[PDB]
């Protein structure tokens, strides 16, 4: 019931800086060393920092060593990875993990869901959110699909829920495609009972944190 | 009684020539594994588990 | 640094049949305490990697006993005795005997299921989008198996190519299916010149192609 919750990712210009935070809950934090692991777009994984229990000592591999620094706050159950001198190749999702101890073969565990870091010279751009609704509805049908087209944003990622997370069954949120413009576009869909279309509302909640854009798009059929 | 250095946090020193070493963890009450960078640090720093066990468990 | 080579890159396994994934290290992982610091992770669809097995063969809390780990020195083996729907995902190895600790490149696991035809739906572009001078037409293929699926866009029966993008979700952990969205992008000027917008779908589960279309302006 350990939970680690990373925050702090965004777009940063090459040679620029960014701090990431990890908020830990559900265990005696100061009993454990704590780690950061990153995952590249090619889905390679790479350990990139460890901080000792007291927060006095840290380890880093050669690829980041001298650019990154780490610190923790045991009264707050948090730790922070300060990244400097950022280069194109530090683009990755960064995950916080707990170094599980000698009885657990020093394995990292309980990785958070991760925060996404993008090192690029480009500007951010928030998405447009357009409805996906049938031109007209085939009567009479068991199930109807609705969705949202989240178009023309940068950088990755975008998060989508439905009905503030109350609707999860039948949702498919697709991976974004990168377009010739150098902007991303993604769709999210849900299938529902056609008989519900006159009774329930369906709203896609879109979050684009790098541009600080949230959008609630009600989709009507 | 055990030596005082058994109660110190394990310290990798300030070098990067990392080699496995063993230290006593008083929170867990056992000898455990860390990477030592090869220079400085402290005396809670053993070449084998067996040695850690014989020095930082009990009163010899 | 120690290089960890995993094979195969991917595997597709009949439900209830066993599966095996190899991890090979470029130097021995045997540590000076006599243990071996080799670990297996699972990254499930939409989740971060989770610890399955540490010290070569030790299961983490809550990991099903279908899974086991073996090997030593440089050669390691993850086994799933009888594969289930929940096991789909990318498996990684990690060694931590040597600094820095280093991962394998991953192995994707797919599970086999009965052939399932997609449910196909087409969406016209929104009037809201059309105002800014772009028309995105979207075709959805929902919950199918196997992965291979063909979408053919047709605009008044002119077959379109080079004109669309698509993506596919990761096999689903509960029902073992895939879903796919494909977008056809046109200028509003071009979109305005044509009537019948159609997505045609070919898939092993359909005795012949299924077409979904609308007529522009009848929206």
């Amino acid at each position: 019931e350990v939970q680690l919750v990373e925050s702090g990712g965004g777009l940063v210009k090459p040679g620029g800086s960014l701090r990431l935070s990890c908020a830990a809950s559900g265990f005696t934090f100061s009993n454990y060393a704590m780690s950061w692991v990153r995952q590249t777009p090619e889905k390679r994984l790479e350990w990139v920092a460890t901080i000792s229990r007291s927060g006095s000592y840290s380890y880093f591999p050669d690829s980041v060593q001298g650019r990154f620094t780490i610190s923790r706050d045991n009264a707050k159950n948090s730790l922070y990875l300060q990244m400097n001198s950022l280069r194109a190749e530090d683009t990755a999702v960064y995950y916080c993990a707990r170094l599980g101890g000698y009885d657990e073969g020093d394995a990292m565990d309980s990785w958070g869901q991760g925060t996404t870091v993008t090192v690029s010279s480009a500007s951010t751009k928030g998405p447009s959110v357009f409805p996906l609704a049938p031109c007209s509805r085939s009567t009479s049908e068991s199930t109807a699909a609705l969705g949202c087209l989240v178009k023309d944003y940068f950088p990755e990622p975008v998060t989508v829920s439905w009905n503030s997370g109350a609707l999860t069954s039948g949702v498919h949120t697709f991976p974004a495609v990168l377009q010739s413009s150098g902007l991303y576009s993604l769709s999210s869909v849900v299938t529902v009972p056609s008989s519900s279309l006159g009774t329930k509302t369906y709203t896609c909640n879109v979050d684009h944190k790098p541009s600080n854009t949230k959008v609630d798009k009600r989709v009507e059929s | 009684e055990k030596p005082d250095f058994c109660f110190l946090e394990e310290d990798p020193g300030i070098c990067r020539g990392y080699i496995t070493r063993y230290f006593y963890n008083n929170q867990t009450k056992q000898c455990e594994r860390f990477k030592y960078g090869g220079c400085l640090g402290n005396m809670n720093n053993f070449e084998t588990l067996e040695e850690c066990k014989n020095i930082c468990e009990d009163g010899h | 640094d120690i290089v960890m080579t995993q094979t195969p890159l991917s595997l597709s396994v009949t439900p209830g049949q066993p599966a095996s994934i190899s991890c090979k290290s470029s130097q021995s992982l045997l540590e000076s305490d006599g243990k071996t610091y080799l670990n297996w992770y699972l990254q499930k669809p939409g989740q971060s990697p989770q610890l399955l097995i540490y010290l070569v063969s030790i299961l983490d809390s809550g990991v099903p006993d279908r899974f086991s780990g073996s090997g030593s020195g440089t050669d390691f083996t993850l086994k799933i005795s009888r594969v289930e729907a929940e096991d789909v995902g990318v498996y990684y190895c990690l060694q931590a005997t040597h600094f820095p600790q280093t991962f394998g490149g991953g192995t994707k696991v797919e599970i086999k299921r009965t052939v399932a035809a997609p449910s196909v739906f087409i969406f016209p572009p929104s009037d809201e989008q059309l105002k800014s001078g772009t028309a995105s037409v979207v075709c959805l293929l929902n919950n199918f198996y196997p992965r291979e699926a063909k979408v053919q866009w047709k605009v008044d029966n002119a077959l379109q190519s080079g004109n669309s993008q698509e993506s596919v979700t990761e096999q689903d952990s509960k029902d073992s299916t895939y879903s796919l969205s494909s977008t056809l992008t046109l200028s509003k000027a071009d979109y305005e010149k044509h009537k019948v917008y159609a997505c045609e779908v070919t898939h092993q589960g359909l005795s012949s192609p299924v077409t979904k279309s609308f007529n522009r302006g009848e929206c």
